[PDB]
RNA sequence: AGUAGUAACAAGAGCAAUGUGUCCGUCUCUGCU
RNA sequence: ACGGACACAU
């Protein structure tokens, strides 16, 4: 007998061993080396779905730019960009129709929270394209390297801390003829390496200002970074991401809240919804669609996606979409939210890090960047790179493409669902006044599309008016990844509906495990994880508890915290063998220090130290939640505040350290700036509580703290007026300095 | 904009589109569709890291020699089980290698085991093991500013995988996998005292399917593959210019309940400065076998066998000897690769919590716990195999068994292959399900996704494997419609 | 004293980079510059972990365990060592450090641990004097809601409480904002007199005082109660085919005992009146009901729950009844008249359909309770005459918001300006009476003005009230006029002696029909505490989706005994108490004619042989529990009530709610399996049907050889001998004969 | 050679997006019965 | 509030 595994799903309906089908215990596909091709790929395609618009080159930026809006209609069923506006329009117009005063109430909220939203916001990313540096760095130092550069060069709006104030300050900066930055350039030197004793390449970076010209300002502006997105299940190819750089994330943010606003209040949205709620949403979806039927009708489900949703999709088209939400506005709100698709309907994209190349006869590699592949000679690359490098030759500029056409991937996931949204709104049995009407939900590319009718022709002219009007406004419905059939199964972003939805565990495996923080939390993450997938994921009580016997295994592994009657050695097993030896109540010590297992289904919920408090030793208790802890933090209030935490609660060292390279030249700032951030808070306490808010100065706000806390001691008695005296005559001492 | 309204203009443009802009339905039926295309070429070769169904154990039992639950110290006893050595041969060639430096590598590991002192064995640097570890393979990383004089910098290559055929030799390994051994692998740790009584309703189950999941070849391989690929981080980490050698160690709990070391042979770690995530440390593998390589030589296409000895082997009947075989090969993985395989216990997860929802499903409808139910009443009610006879059923703990080996197999010829090809493979899963609810399914592009599907079969042994397995399915669902 | 914070902002003043710092850098802007980093990011914790405890020194920690831990151990490992660095205030530290502070360190005596997180000490109090009953095994009906996991204050929601929170903690930091409520100013002095003199640091206390004053909700799946008692043990009480029975360790609250009183007396009153007495089993019933573990007529006998249910169920006892209704809170008490209740399709100020309930019938009422009075004169749709009362002047003001709801003309319906959602973002039915509450609290001008007024006449002991805020004594607003002493008290605050009858309704000594069943809000919410209807004349768990279930689950098993029944007296089966709860799904005016269409579909099955279908005898027969009508009219679906939602149950093929499944040999109810009926497909599968059409026979697919199509209310005009095409309902034609 | 797979590693700079949801926290060594 | 982990879509 040979063992057949799916023959279990003649048995099994499909969606009930669904997790049979995910093979998740296995590492995700991982990307190697440059993301360059995937960048051209994208580039070449969308610019290959667009082919017949018109092309123009930009009087600011210079680059190619094609234009596939209003263009010619589609003749076959190809991915296409040819998006019509008043079709848009149209669309816009009946989901303004159907939900009165919708528009209007998400406009005022995205309009009270432009007046009230910081220039920190911006620095909630992750990984930004920093156009001072051409590279990525976190989204803090990118908005602080941007707002230096910016101080540096006269644009001081953005000094009063309001986000539109510093977007306002993008906008001037483009009329600056010439921008002064600061580079991290690198000194190379040869040593040689004194335990393998060969001969290395010293980097060492420093700081180096340099002039941007205007066009090359405008361009890094316009930029977005790209890279190959790790990790990736279902797919067997990889594909690029992008990261906008600073001048465009503001703009991008005030109009994803539009969005966002927008969207709550669709009940065709499947965003910002998910978990529960998204599959709450969608039986409330099939529920009411079934109500909203007579019995004499049909009802189809498709389970659709869309093809290249990121690539067909334009920022022509989502600038009509921003000025038709935002109709009988205030005109500054207008406009402030029309900057963000008038950005990406001029955007390059920077090409990556460009190819490795190889000698076979000085047996060398060298990494040839982005910016260098146009004076490469085209005998040099391989055939594949070839053919991509001589159909892009016109849009290159600068190290960059010129990508008109397309958003990118993920860029306007909410403004892609309200166009979703508006072809599912055409499908009312009001307005269409048909044989068949539609209704579903629309996640950002993906839709659950149910259509009712009469007939099965009826369902084909439904599913017929359905693919052509989303053809009109650029949507591309995947024939072969969608599928269609009675209503009552479907799927829908991997959650997969069979009468109701059912679990699919496998989704959750990566996260049972130990999560790498410390002991202590690394024990309630497991604990809570076992919990959170025996309420949501359907995680059975016996699988539960071997779920709980697995954790525990791991973790005693991974922290070397074995039981203390073992026969196991480690390098800290003689202590914890100690420790066990010495105590009376066994029960009590944690897992971390060689006691026992104290979990089960009931106590998940429990935190460890809570769960053994009332069976430790007062000796073992009070070490181990001992107040002079030294392994954690202390706030002094010299004198420190007391611990609550354990001593499990250490944290583990760090290793920035980067191969041959010194950089403690650009290491400097961050620990000033550390420094300067720890004296704050000595004057102001609630710093790391709440952010404080204020557009004077820190060393103002300390000075006058600094008077007015001596000032009240010594009203209630609390200083004497020597200290008072002294207090006073070192601000003014700090306000001399200050003053120079 | 400000001033547009609408005057039919969405009607206007839909008279106007032409109607080969359409999304034809077609229909579904699984009668009369296809079996997915395998691709053709040489057979699937062997790729795991480690020997499966032909590994063989050199073992101790209850070990109580000094330094016990060190590795090499633990090596060396049960090599010491093991007099029947003999002068290495090649009797079976890498044929893109160089095979006296396998021997070499081989004499040099035993000859440097033989003497020993401390905790941790470093080979030196020959000729040999620098040879098959690939140290100098690189070309010289340089920067492109001294480059550009280089007049023959050509682009690294980015060919396609080479499509392969399938073999039957991973079907007998997952066959072998799904079977119930002699010992107990997995060791699960004490759990808090049941208090509640769906604790003890867990406890009763738990204790179930511990005692099918524990003796299961494919826990084997889990706790081989955890061990592997922990001793392998450690020594990446700790090792970085050392060539370290990794004893193959296992141990088990017997059906009489004393301990075993079992040795499967050695890891010969290269330089390990692992800075990407997809970084490869290099390391040479040498695994005990009792198997002939000469008779599915295909499988064995990465590796130099040798013949280094003898084993009195007691058969059922008498006692025969038997040849002793060293699979040598070069391997190697990466940081994601190790870190996947020292967790590959959470397969038990993905089979159990499965087996332990069809066993609450049912607790559903007769309204009762149905565990002592399907694990005592020795009913065959699950389709697990194709025999010459036809469709088999299998108990619900040869499904565990079964479930278990798939998610093993999963983590150990992890791809993109597979990635790709479940995905793809669970649509028309799908719209099968669909037509046997008389749900009425219907396509746009079937041919596209064939082609979807199809591209994800290249070369991984596997990914064959379920492919075939798909159409077997097929097959039997067509034929239970006749 | 604060002499040393000022020395070291003088020291830093006086670095040149870092007074540059101080001085450019605002308090804004120190957020950004708070998260710059420089170095490479630390990615894969979980894999640093794995790797980084195989090495000696893996945790950093502060240079003063240098003085607090020695160098060596007893065994001879070494507990930390100096960094690379010269002047470093920070080691690196084995975890045999750790160790050895657990069993050698500092002994203290005072602990922060069960004061700090006193919220898990609770929570364990709750588990470990808890009590566990049995486990069942049924088809557990999950439901995704909004449920509490933080139960926080009861006085406070969350933003109120994190304003408490900063005016304890950090009371010199609140900036411009005061505190809104005297429940929060109450809860500060509390929290300020029991906080004093702490050694914790202010950021643990404000995260302590987070715990317990916060409330926090998630979706989650519940199946049985849905208070925080119960939701933090929800992987423990629940499972997909299991229920654990566990009642948590303490005292409940009252507020949600007051709710699931009301649910269990709903409950209990509307399964009563579909039995042949409907007192002798709504004391059947209330006697054994349990709640939390605690009888029921114990807790009727001591509960100031004024509720119309709950009366019915003290009046069969013998408790006596404080007649009054809640809106709001306040006591709603009627005087005369009589109304009955039956929603309606109307349309509301913000454009949008709702589905409200009115009361249609004139009720005089006496609406008063804790801040002022009301003599409400009121009919259907109409607030004629509402003297209020008062005590302070601007206490009536907010009450005559509270009337204004309450009337529901067509006035108060299109008079509401802003965004009221009916729904929520899960699409979610919110209930609207309450939803007009909560939004004309803050937004009252469009009720006063579009209000209108009424001339009145002058007659002493009346004041009045305008739409501007005027007290007047020539005009005021329609209906509602101002008094002084109102009507007191000890009336309304009585609870008088009535006496029931068989049939429910409950009249006084006098004879005023205070309540009768039809005036019981037919509304099924979910309870914060379990009940336990422990009868044989309910089911395990209530709710609309378990009676479905449990109903069609009883036929399945006991199908070998029920098929004998309709085979021979077929009466006898029809009239099953087992029957009897599934028909407080159907709605009341459905009833007799869903059970005369049903068993003239059943007696057609028995005259011609044959056409057995044992599948569509199990749909139809729980909608047979009840007398007939002889009202010839057809039904493609019986619809049901169940969330308000009717769902419908097709005569012929699948649906939503009754699933037949060729492929698992199952019926599927709701998404429920509940079980093979008895697996005789080849006996069945006939061609000829006589359970779909009342007085028809289909007899097989299509044909048009007798000439057009009709629908199924278009056969009234027939004669003998004539067949014809029928669209029989779900997109389909048959032939069918009217028959001899 | 080998890993691998559309481009790399085989030492000599380590390139992690957007949106949504859920969960947790608050600074010279290698031994899983 | 901030950070980390995981999932999904782009
Ligand atoms: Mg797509
Ligand atoms: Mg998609």
């Amino acid at each position: 007998m040979d063992v057949n595994p799916m023959l279990i799903f003649l048995k099994v309906p499909v969606q009930n061993a669904i997790s049979t089908t995910f093979p998740y215990t296995g590492d995700p596909p991982y990307s190697h080396g440059t993301g360059t091709g995937y960048t051209m790929d994208t580039v070449i395609r969308t610019h290959d779905y667009s082919s017949r618009g018109i092309w123009k080159t930009n009087s600011e930026t210079g680059a190619q730019q094609l234009n596939p809006i209003d263009g010619p209609l589609p003749e076959d069923n190809e991915p296409s960009g040819y998006a019509q506006t008043d079709c848009v329009l149209e669309l816009i117009e009946g989901l303004d129709r159907s939900h009165p005063g919708l528009f209007e109430t998400a406009c005022q909220e995205t309009i009270d929270a432009i007046q009230q939203t910081r220039v920190d916001k911006l620095t909630q990313g992750r990984q930004t394209y920093d156009w001072t540096l051409n590279r990525n760095q976190p989204a803090a130092t990118a908005l602080a390297n941007t707002i230096e550069v910016f101080r540096k060069n006269g644009y001081k709006l953005n000094e009063s801390g309001r986000l539109i104030d510093f977007l306002k300050d993008v906008l001037l900066s483009f009329e600056n003829d010439s921008m002064e930055v600061t580079t991290h350039f690198q000194k190379k030197k040869r040593i040689r390496d004194n335990h393998s004793k060969k001969m290395i390449t010293q980097r060492t970076i420093g700081k180096k200002r340099v002039k941007l010209t205007k066009k090359n300002y405008l361009i890094r502006a316009l930029t977005l970074n790209t890279m190959t997105k790790d990790a990736e299940r279902g797919k067997l190819k990889r594909r690029a991401i992008a990261t906008p750089g600073m001048q465009i994330r503001g703009f991008v943010y005030f109009v994803e809240l539009l969005a966002r606003n927008i969207c709550e209040r669709l009940e065709q949205s499947g965003l910002p919804v998910g978990g529960n709620e998204k599959k709450a949403k969608l039986a409330n979806v099939i529920k009411k669609m079934m109500a909203k039927s007579t019995d004499e009708e049909l009802s189809y489900t498709i389970t659709g996606d869309n093809t290249k949703w990121n690539e067909n999709q334009n920022p022509r088209i989502f600038l009509a979409m921003v000025l038709r939400i935002t109709a009988g506005q205030p005109e500054w709100f207008r406009d402030l939210l029309a900057v963000a698709p008038i950005m990406f309907s001029n955007k390059v994209a920077r090409l990556g890090r460009g190819y490795m190349f190889e000698s076979k006869s000085m047996h060398l590699r060298t990494q040839i960047s982005a910016e260098n592949l146009s004076d490469i000679n085209l005998r040099y690359f391989n055939e594949d790179t070839k053919k991509k490098i001589e159909k892009i030759r016109h849009l290159m500029v600068e190290g960059t493409a010129s990508l008109s056409p397309g958003m990118m991937m993920g860029m306007f996931n909410m403004l892609s669902t309200v166009l979703g949204v508006s072809v599912l709104n055409l499908g009312q049995r009001e307005i269409l006044k048909r044989t068949y009407w539609w209704d579903g939900l629309q996640s950002s590319d993906d839709f659950a599309l149910i259509i009712n009718g009469h007939f099965k022709e009826d369902i084909q002219q439904g599913v017929n008016h359905f693919y052509r009007t989303c053809k009109l406004v650029g949507i591309n419905m995947s024939q072969k990844k969608s599928y269609i059939n009675k209503t009552g199964t479907f799927e829908f972003t991997s959650f997969f509906y069979r009468y109701g939805f059912v679990a699919n565990f496998s989704m959750e495996l990566p996260s049972f495990g130990v999560a790498g923080n410390n002991e202590s939390a690394d024990m309630s993450i497991g604990t809570t994880v076992i919990k959170t997938n025996m309420i949501n994921n359907d995680l059975g009580p016996a699988t539960a508890q071997m779920a709980i016997q697995l954790f525990i295994k791991d973790y005693r592994y991974t922290y070397r915290c074995h039981r203390g009657d073992t026969n196991l050695e480690t390098r800290r097993t003689k202590s914890i063998k100690r420790l066990w030896t010495e105590t009376i109540s066994k029960a009590g010590l944690l897992v971390a220090d060689g006691g026992p297992n104290p979990y089960n289904l009931r106590n998940l919920h429990i935190p460890e130290v809570c769960l053994k408090w009332s069976l430790m030793d007062p000796d073992y208790r009070g070490r181990l939640c001992n107040p002079n802890n030294p392994f954690v933090h202390h706030m002094e209030v010299s004198l420190e505040y007391d611990a609550v935490a354990t001593t499990h609660s250490w944290t583990p060292k760090r290793n920035r350290s980067i191969l041959n390279t010194n950089q403690r030249g650009i290491l400097e700032d961050e620990r000033i700036y550390q420094k300067c951030c720890q004296v704050f808070e000595k004057f102001f306490p609630s710093s790391t509580y709440r952010r404080p808010i204020g557009m004077a100065s820190m060393l103002d706000a300390m000075l006058s703290r600094a008077r007015i806390d001596a000032r009240i001691d010594l009203e209630s008695g609390r200083i004497s007026s020597q200290d008072f005296s002294e207090i006073t005559n070192t601000c003014k001492a700090i306000e001399a300095l200050k003053r120079q | 904009v400000s001033s547009f309204k609408a005057n039919g203009n969405i009607e206007a443009k839909l008279g106007a589109m032409s109607e080969k802009v359409n999304a034809q339905i077609e229909s579904f039926d699984p009668r009369t569709i296809r079996e997915l295309e395998l691709p053709e070429g040489k057979f699937c070769t062997q790729r795991s890291k480690f020997l499966l169904m032909d590994a063989m154990k050199l073992s101790v039992l209850n070990p109580a020699h000094e330094g016990e639950g060190i590795p090499m110290k633990d090596a060396k006893a049960c090599l010491d089980t093991f007099w029947g050595w003999k002068k290495a041969t090649i009797i079976k060639k890498h044929e893109k290698g160089v095979n006296t430096n396998y021997l070499m590598i081989w004499e040099q590991l035993l000859e440097s085991i033989k003497e020993m002192e401390g905790k941790f064995l470093n080979l030196k640097k020959t000729n040999h093991l620098k040879w098959g570890l690939g140290e100098g393979q690189a070309p010289e990383k340089m920067d492109f500013e001294d480059c550009k004089e280089v007049p023959d910098l050509f682009q690294y290559k980015s060919e396609p995988p080479e499509k392969r055929k399938l073999a039957s030799w991973i079907q007998s390994e997952f066959n072998k996998a799904s079977e119930l051994t002699n010992s107990n692998w997995i060791e699960f740790d004490e759990l808090g005292n049941d208090v509640a009584p769906i604790e003890h309703i867990a406890s009763r189950r738990r204790n179930f399917f511990t005692a099918e999941v524990s003796q299961c070849r494919a826990s084997e391989y889990i706790m081989k593959a955890v061990y592997i690929n922990t001793a392998l981080l450690n020594s990446s980490c700790t090792a970085m210019e050392e060539y370290q050698v990794i004893p193959i160690i296992t141990k088990c709990r017997d059906t009489s309940g004393q301990r075993r070391t079992n040795l499967y042979g050695f890891i010969i770690k290269g330089r390990s400065h692992l800075r990407n995530d997809t970084d490869v440390v290099n390391f040479i593998s040498l695994e005990f076998s009792l198997t002939d390589p000469r008779n599915e030589i295909h499988k064995w296409e990465k590796y130099c066998v040798l013949e280094i000895g003898d084993m009195e082997i007691r058969t059922s009947i008498s006692t025969i000897m038997k040849p002793v075989y060293l699979y040598v090969r070069t391997n190697g993985t990466s940081k994601i690769k190790m870190k996947w395989g020292m967790e590959m216990r959470r397969c038990l997860l993905q089979s159990l919590q499965q087996v332990e929802s069809m066993i609450e499903a049912e607790s559903a409808v007769k309204e009762k716990d149905m565990t002592e139910p399907f694990f005592r009443n020795r009913e065959n009610d699950w389709p697990i195999g194709e025999s010459p006879q036809g469709i088999e059923k299998g108990t619900i703990g040869k499904v565990c068994r079964v479930l278990l080996a798939k998610s093993v197999f999963n983590s150990i010829y992890a791809s993109a292959q597979l990635e790709g090809f479940s995905a793809e493979s669970r649509k028309l899963l799908l719209l099968i399900q669909a037509f046997r609810d008389n749900l009425d399914p219907g396509t746009f592009d079937l041919k596209g996704l064939y082609e979807a599907i199809e591209e994800c079969i290249i070369n991984d042994p596997w990914v064959l494997l379920n492919a075939s397995w798909f159409n077997s399915f097929l097959k039997a669902v067509q034929l239970s419609m006749g | 004293s604060g002499m040393e914070r000022i020395k070291e902002l003088m020291e830093m003043v006086k670095n040149s980079r870092m007074r540059e710092i101080l001085t450019t850098t605002s308090v804004d802007h120190m957020a950004v510059i708070k998260k710059y980093t420089s170095g490479r990011q630390e990615k894969n914790p979980a894999l640093r972990m794995k790797w980084m405890m195989a090495m000696k020194y893996p945790i950093s920690a502060s240079s003063r365990i240098r003085e607090m831990i020695p160098e060596k151990d007893e065994d001879g490992n070494t507990l930390w060592t100096n960094t690379k660095d010269a002047g470093s205030n920070r080691v690196l530290v084995s975890p045999n450090a750790v160790t050895w502070w657990n069993r050698a360190g500092p002994v203290s005596d005072v602990v922060h641990y069960p004061r700090v997180y006193k919220m898990y000490f609770d929570r364990l109090e709750r588990l470990t004097h808890g009590t566990f009953g049995p486990v069942k095994f049924y088809n557990q009906v999950k439901v995704r809601k909004r449920v509490d996991i933080n139960p926080g204050h009861k006085d406070l929601t969350s933003r109120e409480a994190q304003e408490v929170i900063m005016e304890v903690v950090f009371p010199n930091e609140v900036g411009a904002r005061t505190l809104s409520s005297d429940a929060q100013l109450t809860i500060t002095k509390e929290k300020k007199e029991e906080l004093k003199n702490c050694k914790i640091s202010p950021i643990m206390v404000a995260y302590m005082l987070e715990r317990e004053l916060v409330r926090r909700t998630r979706f989650l799946p519940i199946a049985g109660a849905t208070s925080s008692t119960y939701v933090e043990v929800l992987h423990l009480t629940q499972g997909t085919c299991w229920e654990q029975q566990y009642t948590p360790g303490g005292e409940a609250e009252n507020d949600d005992l007051d709710q699931t009183l009301i649910i269990a007396s709903r409950n209990i009153v509307r399964r009563s009146i579909v039995a042949i007495d409907p007192l002798a089993s709504l004391l059947s019933m209330c006697h054994t009901t349990s709640i939390s573990s605690e009888p029921l007529v114990e807790i009727l006998r001591s509960n100031p729950t004024d509720e119309q249910a709950v009366n019915i169920c003290k009046a069969a006892l013998g408790i006596r009844i404080n007649n009054s209704f809640s809106f709001g809170g306040y006591n709603f008490k009627r005087v005369k008249g009589s109304s009955q209740r039956t929603e309606k399709a109307v349309l509301t100020g913000n454009l949008q359909t709702l589905t409200m309930t009115i009361f249609e019938g004139y009720e005089e009422f006496n609406v008063s309770g804790k801040r002022a009075s009301a003599v409400l004169k009121k009919g259907a749709q109409r607030l004629i005459q509402a003297i209020i009362g008062g005590r302070t002047l601007e206490d009536i003001l907010n009450l005559m918001i509270t009337l204004m709801v309450f009337s529901q003309e067509e006035k108060m319906l299109k008079a509401v300006r802003g965004d009221l959602n009916f729904v929520n973002r899960a699409n979610q039915r919110l209930n609207p009476m309450y939803q007009l509450l909560r939004h004309f609290q803050k937004d009252s001008s469009t009720l006063l003005k579009n209000w209108g007024t009424e001339e009145i006449d002058p007659i002493m002991g009346i004041a009045g009230i305008m739409p501007d805020g005027t007290i007047n004594k020539t005009q005021t607003l329609m209906g509602v006029r101002l008094s002084q002493g109102g009507v007191d008290e000890y009336s309304f605050n009585e609870r008088i002696r009535v006496n029931i009858d068989k049939y429910l309704r409950v009249r006084n000594e006098k004879g005023e029909l205070l309540i009768s069943p039809e005036e019981v809000s037919e509304a099924q919410g979910q309870e914060k505490l379990p009940i336990n209807y422990n009868s044989s004349l309910m089911w395990e768990v209530n709710g609309p989706e378990s009676i479905l279930t449990n109903t069609y689950h009883w036929i399945i098993k006991n199908w070998e005994l029920l098929k004998t029944q309709w085979m021979t007296d077929p009466t006898v089966l029809y009239n099953r108490i087992e029957f009897e709860p599934f028909q407080t799904l159907i709605p009341k005016g459905n009833r007799a004619i869903y059970s005369g269409f049903t068993r003239t579909l059943f007696q057609q099955m028995r005259d011609v042989e044959g056409t057995f279908d044992s599948i569509q005898i199990i749909k139809l027969l729980p909608f047979s529990a009840h007398p007939p009508s002889l009202g010839r009219t057809q039904f493609s679906s019986f619809t049901l009530n169940i969330r308000g939602a009717p769902l419908r149950l097709l005569i012929r093929g699948n649906s939503q709610v009754f699933n037949y499944n060729q492929m698992e040999n199952v019926i599927i109810v709701l998404g429920k399996s509940v079980g093979s009926p008895e697996r005789s497909i080849l006996t069945e599968s006939s061609s000829i049907e006589s359970a779909v059409l009342r007085g028809f026979l289909i007899l097989g697919k299509a044909n048009s050889k007798y000439g057009p199509v009709l629908t199924i209310g278009e056969l009234d005009k027939l004669g003998r001998g004539e067949k014809a095409n029928v669209l029989i309902g779900q997109g389909d034609t048959v032939l069918v004969m009217k028959r001899k």
